[PDB]
């Protein structure tokens, strides 16, 4: 059980699963260290037509992964004429580099959350740092894994897939408890969804407010 | 360049060109046989290639491998009492030998060395460039059991166990030779069993007993060289004996 | 002659004969039927023997239990391809945990079986193979041939004389997809009795069959385990 | 300066139709398979009875529970078999129960047609195999026997007689065996196929017998041994 | 003569006394026995356009490999002997696997052709390997250079073109591509103009039968290369059927 | 035969037997005859250099017989060109022995090191054969002074007189004749070496620009190794002079 | 016949003809001829000048992509003079060459050293038995920071020589006759200048006389740190000068 | 209109001629022919 | 197709197919093989030379012959 | 077969027991330029024919008198790239030793030296010999050198020898005015005179190159100073 101290971090990416689409938020914020250096900042990358992928925790370990899934994709659509990577292989194989990286003691943790639709199946993997792919039906991983993915878990319990309307409550609410309760974030977000076409998840904005405690 | 030429054709022999060629080379230059006796398996040498003035320590016709294994050679091929071949082969398997000590105790059996080099020959087949050597040794040796075994390997590399086989100035007519002479007393005697390597040898006597080096090996022990003086007292005796056969 | 003693002696139409040379062992080579529906891929093979005291040579081979092959031509590089195909599935589930997909392994043997037909004098690889296989897409049958150039095809049958199986073929375009494992299967037999002459038909001991699909993995059927399947006896012209 | 592989007009390689031509020159391997084991007969090909029938590598072990006999070119067989055995011994040590007799003769047909010199390879041959091999063995699904040869042509065998005239071989084990029958009669039947295709009438010295059971597993037979088997002529 | 066809081809360490060797004439030849490639260069993208050689209606997608992705914004369209055609693919793209990984970007065609011909005139030197004998087009939408348009043939030599045909038809398409207008105009307008130049050309002494495939490389897509749509191929398609007669 | 299956050494010869070596020896004889005689407190060289031309610059007195270690020499009979590159492989060879054994290196262990590297170029590798016979020269406490015979294949054999080249079969047998056992000084054996290295060789005169000659000998027990400048070498030949002389008209 | 002898290994695997030179290096300039691609350099002392036909069939071309001026160093250019398929290999070959060095040095490259370190690069083609010489021929141009402008030309085998003003082509010998003249009548040297003489010699060779659209000259001059290629807006100017001027 | 390779007489066509000119003239009969002829390669008609 | 008309058009010759199969064969040789063709079908108690017919005869025009040294042939 | 394959080859061995190689690459080395090289004993002279015509050559970083080290130069003929590789290998190897001693080379250790590496193309097989003939002059140690490398990979020493266009005609004029010992300025005008026995289609204003190797150093010079001793003695 492990977690690198970060330098160049972002916190969190929100992932919820519906029917064919994505949602994603994904922080606007780059924390390097306490300063917040960087916002601008999306952390969804678009590899191919059909698929993306967002991550949370280290940066740096992200844009190291872009470039490779990029090499790895690319491989595979030379084969067909439209032909598309499902999601299961890439994010498999990379799981398999984390494993070994974590052996290694000194290294940087990243977990990354791909949808893509490559097969007749419409799949949501995550690699993580500790390694492990699942589906999920709602997914959160790093710091939303450990405070927002157990407020989600909580929903998830009696009913096992939120609608539209409540998953923007919850993604409103949730922005004020990560600015609140972790550092290095801000409140702005940056809305990602990703569809057969590409990815499109225009620059981070700002959204609600509330570092006040005076009102409660 | 021409498809009979080149190394790769298995040509319409059914036999690749450079394996089968080596094969019709173990005829002519030296001259080696071996008997197997229980006490001491013997193998002997006529021709070291030696002017009495030339180092008879530097050629050798009969090498011991191991402490336990020894074999002796004859070919064919273009320049006379040519020591360089051969002596590749002597250096490569006398090492892998200590090497097999090392690894896996006691001295090395007689089957298993022979079973290394007719398996090196082989090997050099698929390897690039590279034909077998044309050589047949006769390896003579006890186990470390104490089996006393005869083997010999042939030039593509097939080898067969023997209680007595000679090979050099003629393959054929040698062995045919050493088969009226071999009777199962010969075998459990320690007198005969000098005598019957020596009979082989006569058939294209050259220059004394002198001429003809033999060495006695034993069961774990070192080889032993007997006297190029020692070789002369049978000779004289038997050469008679040898010319009323053929 | 002349060109495929070497191969970089190039001719005088531009094409190299090692490769033409090289499909005409396929010509030799026994007969196969390959089909598709959309939910299954099946395999049916024509075995060929050299003793009847031994056992009639198992012509559908595992490379996984969910793509399999059906070889024409010769034997040597067809079991070279088979092990290497086999590695290549060990390799994917191994690193990626999936069922291979058919269409990445044809891909990367077409790239394989092309660096010897440019490599001076070495072969094309004088077979063709018939992968049939059932991954998460669904069913694909894909011919690699001696030339690197594969195909993606619903039914093709390569091997001796499967060209009266493939005229039967082209009428059934429109059966295939709308086929059952069993339907499917009767086609496939229909298929394979062009190959052989109109003095006789099929029997449950030339005959191997393959099937993988949705209803189940890849099983290979021998000798006498293929006669569920086996019976449909359809028409034979003259 | 040249290639390597050169196809003849009729379709198929010169070297592999030469290949077939070399095992006709050699020794001969029958295997007989019975629910209760599998035999493998050959001769070494005997010119004198000074040569040993105790220890002579005609059959030679895969693996502790798998014998392989060869035919055609003796020497090259030895560097297939060696190939075999370091796949078969590995897999024996992993799995410690049995290394499927099938797979190790897929293996061996790869080695067949791989060749390559004149810059394409160093790693690869110069020659074909020119090999027929018989890997007899005991398998936890029963007893097999399985059949390469220079085409590569695997195929499972009940029971194959192989030799220097092939239509021969088999031809006297039409005659002779049939598929089920005891242990005892299977090795009766590979000595007189044997002494068929063979100059000679048989004797212990011309032949070397081992067995492979699931009860004794493979045996390499001395003289002693070899006498108990030859009653049976 | 101005080849022999035995003799200064027994291997390919060989040159001949003109300056060229035959084997790389011959690799020409290899090309004149497959039908026609065109492509035809926009600045919003470039449009392929290949007619398909069949002899079965068992065909599906991803059969004879006429189009290759190379990159997700590189196309290629080839022409000539399809086993020759899937190495030539390997050697682009592998070339295209090293580049984005280091580099970090898109990949600007100027470099890409000069880059892989280099490669394609180094199995030539070689008797290692023996000349290649398909022929290739690279197209791509970038915004590193633009939409560019080369052509590779198995001598190895790149040139630039705002409309390449490779073939047994390449002399007599290229002139008919002039005539025409393509240089300027979006993709969209060029689908139809790629296919109309392939049934005018189209005759029964270079070609037979064909079933037409077309594809994108430009802004419609978004950068990638995709296959045309099959609503989209045959409104491209009915175009050129019209214009032939 | 009827043609050979040789033109390279990665391909063999059409009986499995090699051409190469019987040209190879043809080779020594080409080019000057190479002696070696024996003596009983040294052992010298004799052999005739490349160059015969006035126009020497004569920074070198090797050039033919190279001095590699401290304890033995060789000198070369065939091609000069093959020299260079074995007379550096040597001097590694000939130190690399004293670093684990640090003995006066034997001449019969030097040699096997050698005829490792000529015996597989042969076989494979796609190197042409050699075409020098090379005279290795040195001492050992355990046999004496010494004498050794290379071939080009690989070949090798002990001698204490010994003559390849300008005709090898005369040669040998003649430097043999005169060579006596016993009753040899290191003086006698190089007004000798003279003698028989003209009469090999077509001209009665011979010169320094001619000859190149070299001893070895034991100085308080260790071996002391120079091949001689020509104002020496010119003395041992006006010693043979006067002998030479008088058989002449 | 032609030069060289076919007889034995020469074609092969590359070992020398009885010309001493191979037999494919003597072939390998007659590729310069099958090109058809013929080149003036000439050197002044504000810029280096090559004047060469692009060689654009016809305007469905774009005469922007086809190019055979390269940028192989940071402003050091060069052209390309020969068989096409020879040439891209040279230049990507160049390339690879030209960084290396930049970084090791730490600055610019020398015209010269460039020149000589590809000539290396070439005998090593030459000399390898799977391969054989380049055809090609690059001329390169820069200014060297101390001497001043310098063209250099390599030969097909990777033959070098110093040059101050050079030609190369299908017309190598009537092209330098031409410069030949001009350069020992050495006129004072502009960027208007240099490039005018260079034009001039290859028009009167080839008597035909260039297209605005149709050739490529290629200067590295003083107020540029890059390599420029002129294009078709510079080129116009100088070609209308031309008919005026003399 | 057809090209055939000639070849000489397979196992069993060899032992059925051998066998019509054995019986005529004095031979021993349970020949070792047979043995002979599958240890050999092909044999002609002539030969035999 | 030429040959086809001069004997008989069957439903089974697929001219497509058919030149895939084969490779280098010429006019002359292909005469030799629709003589052939016709040659199987007299044998069968047919007119119709069957797809199978066409392939079959190709084989016995060559140098080719039954019984083949080949395993897999 | 017939002797084409045999005698070519150097990947086995010419049945004559000499290889036609090395013949060849002398000839090569008879097409190229005509160079003279002369050890005075005060000092050491290389001259060749480098061709200007015009000045068409630069003559400001290359030469045909060219630096290994400080104090020793080569010249050349024959084949061009081959000598390329061979200049940079003998300057890398050069500087090894400048390194380690802090003396530069002398020609009698480079040439061995350098002809072990000649003789390794001379020995593989697919790869022909270097086709220049060197002549390498030095000072070192207080006396001037003088060497000759062969194509083979052999070294010779000679006191004047000639290469390049009639060498057989070079040789016999050096044997016969040349005396052992003599100044560095009048062998610089026998030099001249030995070049212009088959220079072909003689001198310009300055269509040669000499360079000097004595006390002070190896020094290529320039062609005003070049000139100088021309007029003297064409």
């Amino acid at each position: 059980t492990q977690n690198p101290m970060v330098t160049g971090t972002s916190v969190l990416g929100v992932k919820f699963d519906c029917g064919v689409v994505i949602a994603a938020d994904m922080l606007g914020s780059y924390g390097s260290l306490a300063r917040f250096r960087n916002i601008s900042r999306i952390m969804r990358v678009n590899d191919s037509t059909m698929l993306g992928a967002s991550g949370d925790y280290a940066d740096f370990q992200y844009l190291k992964q872009v470039l490779g899934q990029m090499v790895i994709d690319e491989e595979l659509f030379g084969d067909g004429h439209s032909y598309s990577p499902r999601a299961i292989h890439s994010w498999l194989t990379r799981a398999m580099y984390s494993r070994r990286s974590k052996m290694n003691p000194l290294w940087n943790t990243k977990v990354i959350g791909g949808y893509a639709g490559g097969e007749s199946f419409l799949g949501y993997v995550d690699m993580l740092g500790v390694a492990y792919e699942a589906p999920s039906l709602a997914t959160g991983y790093g710091a939303y894994l450990a405070q927002p993915l157990l407020r989600e878990v909580l929903e998830k319990q009696p009913v096992l897939s939120q609608t539209e309307a409540r998953e923007l409550v919850e993604r409103c609410m949730r922005v004020l408890y990560y600015r609140d309760a972790r550092s290095y974030n801000r409140f702005q977000v940056a809305t990602v969804t990703e569809k057969g076409v590409e990815i499109e998840g225009p620059l981070s904005a700002q959204t609600n407010w509330d570092i006040a405690h005076m009102i409660s | 360049m021409s498809y009979d030429r080149a190394i790769t054709v298995f040509s319409p022999d059914g036999h690749l060109f450079q394996v089968e060629y080596a094969q019709e080379a173990v005829k002519k230059g030296s001259t080696a046989v071996g008997v197997r006796g229980r006490d001491i398996v013997v193998l002997g040498v006529e021709k070291k290639s030696v002017a009495k003035l030339q180092d008879e320590r530097t050629v050798r016709k009969i090498c011991a491998l191991d402490d336990n294994v020894c074999m002796a050679f004859a070919v064919v091929a273009s320049v006379s009492g040519l020591t360089a071949d051969a002596r590749i082969v002597i250096n490569r398997a006398r090492v892998e030998c200590q090497s097999h000590r090392l690894t896996v105790g006691d001295p090395v059996t007689v089957e298993y060395i022979t079973r290394y080099i007719a398996s090196l020959k082989q090997r050099y087949t698929q390897s690039n460039g590279r034909r077998p050597f044309g050589i047949s040794a006769l390896i003579v040796g006890f186990d470390f059991d104490g089996t006393p075994r005869l083997y010999q390997t042939d030039p593509s590399g097939t080898y067969h166990a023997w209680k007595a086989n000679a090979i050099g100035r003629g393959a054929k007519s040698v062995r045919e030779f050493l088969e009226k002479n071999y009777t199962d007393d010969a075998i459990e005697t320690d007198d005969l069993t000098i005598k019957l390597v020596i009979k082989a040898l006569l058939e294209v006597v050259q220059s004394g007993g002198k001429n003809i080096e033999l060495a006695v090996m034993r069961r774990d022990q070192p080889l032993k060289i007997l006297s190029p003086e020692e070789i002369e007292k049978y000779v004289a005796e038997i050469e008679k004996e040898k010319e009323e056969n053929e | 002659n002349q060109y495929d003693n070497d191969v970089t002696v190039w001719s005088p139409q531009g094409r190299i004969h090692q490769i033409e040379y090289a499909m005409e062992a396929v010509k030799q080579g026994s007969a196969t039927v390959g089909l598709k529906s959309k939910t299954h891929a099946v395999l049916v093979a024509l075995k060929r023997a050299q003793s009847e005291l031994a056992a009639h040579q198992k012509k559908i081979l595992h490379v996984d239990n969910h793509i399999g092959i059906s070889i024409a031509g010769l034997t040597a590089d067809a079991r070279l391809l088979c092990n290497f195909m086999r590695q290549e599935c060990l390799d994917s589930r191994f690193v990626f945990d999936r069922p291979l997909p058919v269409s990445r392994l044809v891909s990367l043997i077409g790239s394989k079986t092309q660096i010897p037909t440019q490599r001076y004098g070495r072969r094309p690889y004088g077979v063709g193979l018939l992968i049939a296989g059932y991954d998460d897409m669904g069913p694909h049958v894909f011919q690699t041939c001696p030339s690197a150039n594969y195909f993606d095809c619903r039914a093709m049958s390569i091997g001796a004389r499967s060209q009266s199986a493939r005229t039967y073929l082209e009428r059934h375009m429109s059966e295939f997809m709308q086929c059952n494992l069993d339907e499917l299967v009767k086609h496939g037999l229909r298929a394979l009795r062009e190959t052989l002459p109109a003095e006789q038909d099929l029997t449950t001991k030339n005959v191997s069959i393959g099937i993988v699909g949705k209803d189940l993995e890849f099983t290979i059927y021998d000798d006498d385990d293929v006669s569920p399947f086996l019976d449909g006896l359809e028409e034979r012209p003259q | 300066d040249r290639g390597v592989n050169t196809f003849s007009p009729e379709g198929r390689l010169f070297q592999v139709e030469y290949a077939i031509e070399g095992h006709k020159l050699g020794s001969t391997a029958i295997g007989i398979q019975t629910s209760e084991g599998v035999c493998l007969a050959v001769e070494k090909r005997i010119t004198s009875p000074l040569m040993e029938p105790s220890s002579i590598e005609k059959i030679v072990e895969i693996d502790a529970h798998i014998g392989c006999a060869m035919s055609g070119l003796i020497a090259d067989a030895k560097t297939l078999i060696d190939k075999a055995r370091v796949e078969t011994q590995n897999h024996w040590f992993t799995y410690n129960e049995t290394m499927t007799v099938e797979s190790v003769t897929q293996a061996v047909s790869n080695l067949a047609l791989q060749f390559g010199e004149e810059d394409a390879d160093p790693g690869a041959m110069s020659r074909p195999f020119g090999v027929a091999l018989l890997f007899g063995g005991v398998d936890e699904k029963g007893p097999q026997l399985f059949h390469m040869d220079p085409s590569g042509t695997f195929v499972q065998c009940d029971a194959r007689a192989i030799g220097s005239a092939s239509e021969g071989a088999q031809s006297s084990l039409q005659e002779v065996y049939h598929k089920s029958t005891t242990l005892k009669e299977a090795i009766k039947s590979s000595l007189i196929i044997l002494k068929q295709v063979m100059e000679e009438k048989l004797n212990a010295t011309n032949i070397e017998l081992a067995t492979v059971q699931p009860g004794q597993n493979f045996h390499m037979f001395t003289k002693e041994e070899l006498e108990e088997v030859i009653k049976d002529i | 003569m101005s080849s022999i066809g035995t003799g200064y081809d027994l291997s390919a360490s060989t040159f001949s006394p003109d300056g060229r060797v035959f084997q790389v004439e011959y690799a020409m030849k290899a090309v004149e026995n497959s039908s026609t490639a065109i492509g035809i260069r926009c600045k919003d993208g470039v449009v392929f356009g290949v007619e398909k050689l069949v002899l079965s209606k068992l065909y599906e997608e991803g059969s004879n490999k006429r189009l290759f992705n190379v990159d997700r914004h590189v196309g290629m369209a080839v022409a000539g002997l399809l086993a020759d055609a899937r190495s030539l693919a390997d050697i682009a793209r592998e070339e295209a696997s090293n580049f984005r990984s280091n580099f970090g970007y898109n990949i600007p065609l100027k470099h890409l052709a000069d880059r892989v011909a280099m490669y394609v005139h180094a199995y030539t030197l070689y008797s290692a390997v023996r000349p290649f004998g398909c022929s290739f087009m690279l197209g791509s939408y970038s915004v590193n250079d633009g939409a560019q348009l080369y052509m590779i043939d198995p001598s190895g030599v790149s040139y630039g073109y705002w409309g390449c045909a490779i073939g047994k038809a390449r002399q007599a398409a290229k002139t008919e591509i002039e005539k025409l207008q393509m240089k300027e105009m979006t993709c969209r307008d060029v689908v139809k103009e790629v296919a109309k130049i392939i049934y005018i050309v189209h005759d029964e002494v270079k070609d037979k039968a064909f079933e037409l495939e077309l594809s994108w490389v430009g802004e419609l897509t978004k950068g990638r290369h995709e296959i045309v749509p099959k609503d989209v191929r045959e409104e491209a398609e009915k175009y050129a059927k019209e214009s032939l007669k | 035969m009827s043609r050979r299956y040789d033109s390279r050494t990665t391909i063999f010869s059409p009986e499995g037997r090699l051409y190469q070596v019987e040209y190879a020896m043809e080779a020594i004889g080409h080019a000057g005859t190479c002696l070696g005689i024996l003596a009983n407190d040294g052992v010298l060289l004799a052999a005739e250099r490349r160059n015969i031309h006035k126009l020497l610059d004569e920074v070198f007195f090797s050039e033919k017989i190279y001095k590699l270690n401290e304890d033995m020499a060789c000198s070369v009979a065939g091609i000069t060109s093959d020299a260079n590159v074995l007379t550096n492989e040597l001097r590694l060879i000939a130190q690399r022995y004293l670093l684990q054994y640090q003995e006066p290196i034997p001449c019969e262990q030097l040699v096997t090191a050698l005829c490792d590297i000529k015996q597989a170029y042969t076989q494979f590798g796609g190197k042409r054969p050699f075409g020098v016979s090379l005279l290795y020269i040195g001492w050992d406490k355990h046999y004496g002074f010494q004498l050794y015979q290379s071939d080009p294949s690989g070949n090798y054999g002990g001698w204490k007189a010994t003559c390849i080249g300008n005709n090898s079969a005369a040669a040998v047998s003649m430097l043999k004749q005169d060579y006596k056992e016993g009753e040899m000084t290191l003086k006698s054996a190089l007004a000798l070496a003279v003698k028989v290295l003209n009469k090999t060789m077509d001209v009665s005169k011979l010169s320094a620009e001619k000859v190149e000659i070299a001893t070895l000998t034991r100085e308080n027990g260790k071996t002391v190794i120079r091949v001689l400048k020509q104002k020496e070498v010119e003395q041992l030949i006006k010693k043979h002079e006067e002998e030479e002389a008088k058989a002449e008209r | 016949m032609s030069r060289g002898s076919s007889a034995g290994f020469d074609r092969h695997i590359t070992i020398f003809s009885p010309e001493g030179r191979l037999y494919q290096v003597e072939y390998a300039f007659k590729a310069i001829n099958q090109g058809g691609l013929t080149s003036v350099a000439v050197r002044g002392k504000d810029c280096a000048v090559i004047v060469t036909q692009k060689k654009v069939p016809d305007k469905l071309l774009d005469s922007s992509t086809v190019t055979h001026l390269f940028k192989i160093t940071e402003n050091i250019g060069c052209v390309m003079t020969g068989m096409t398929a020879d040439s891209r290999s040279q230049v990507q070959r160049a390339r690879y060459e030209a960084a290396n060095w930049k970084y090791k040095y730490g600055y610019e490259i020398p015209v010269d050293m460039l020149c000589k370190r590809i000539a290396d690069i070439s005998q090593v083609y030459t000399q390898n038995a799977e391969m054989r010489p380049l055809g090609c021929c690059m001329i390169l141009i820069g200014i060297d920071e101390e001497q001043g402008p310098q063209v250099y030309k390599c030969d097909p085998a990777g033959y070098y020589c110093g040059f101050k003003a050079t030609a190369a082509g299908v017309k190598q010998t009537e092209s330098t006759s031409f410069l030949e003249k001009k350069v020992k009548k050495k006129f004072d040297w502009t960027f208007e200048q240099t490039v005018e003489t260079a034009i001039t010699c290859l028009s009167t060779v080839l008597s035909i006389d260039f297209k605005p659209s149709e050739i490529e000259v290629g200067v590295v001059t003083v107020e540029n740190p890059k390599f420029r290629i002129l294009t078709e807006a510079e080129i116009d100017a100088h070609l209308v000068a031309l008919a005026e001027r003399d | 209109d057809r090209k055939i390779e000639f070849s000489l007489p397979d196992l069993e066509g060899r032992t059925h001629i051998f066998k019509i000119h054995a019986r005529s003239m004095s031979v021993e009969r349970d020949i070792r022919f047979e043995l002979l002829a599958r240890l050999c390669p092909n044999s002609t008609g002539a030969e035999i | 197709q030429i040959h086809s008309r001069k004997m008989n058009v069957s439903p089974d010759v697929n001219y497509e197919e058919l030149a895939r199969c084969t490779d280098d064969f010429n006019g002359a040789q292909c005469k030799a093989v629709c003589v052939e063709a016709g040659m199987i079908a007299l044998r069968r108690g047919a007119t119709e030379l069957t797809h199978e017919d066409y392939m079959e005869g190709i084989l016995e025009v060559q140098a080719k012959k039954k019984a083949n040294l080949q395993y897999y042939a | 077969m017939a002797e084409r394959g045999y005698s070519f080859s150097l990947t086995t061995f010419s049945p004559s027991g000499k290889l036609v190689q090395i013949e060849y690459a002398l000839a090569a080395v008879a097409g190229g330029a005509p160079s003279v090289g002369i050890k005075a004993a005060n000092g050491v002279v290389l001259a060749t024919e480098k061709k200007q015509k015009s000045i068409l050559y630069d003559e400001r970083s290359v030469h045909k008198v060219e630096p290994i080290t400080k104090h020793i130069g080569l010249v050349y003929s024959g084949m061009g790239p081959d000598y390329r590789v061979l200049v940079h290998r003998a300057r890398k190897l050069a500087q090894q030793y400048y390194l380690v001693y802090q003396e530069p080379i002398p020609t009698a250790q480079l040439v061995q030296r350098v002809a072990s590496v000649m003789q390794e193309y001379t020995q593989s097989g697919g790869v022909r010999p270097f086709g220049v003939s060197l002549l390498i002059c030095g000072w070192n140690e207080g006396r001037p050198y003088l060497f000759q490398s062969d194509p083979s990979g052999a070294y010779f020493a000679w006191k004047a020898t000639a290469m390049g266009k009639n060498y057989v005609n070079g040789k016999t004029f050096l044997e016969k005015r040349y005396n052992e010992d003599l100044e560095l300025e009048d062998a610089i005008h026998t030099a001249i005179l030995t070049l212009k026995e088959s220079f072909e289609g003689q001198m310009t204003e300055d269509n040669i190159e000499v360079g000097i190797c004595n006390e002070a150093g190896f020094r290529r010079l320039t062609p005003t100073e070049v000139r100088d001793y021309l007029a003297a003695i064409a």
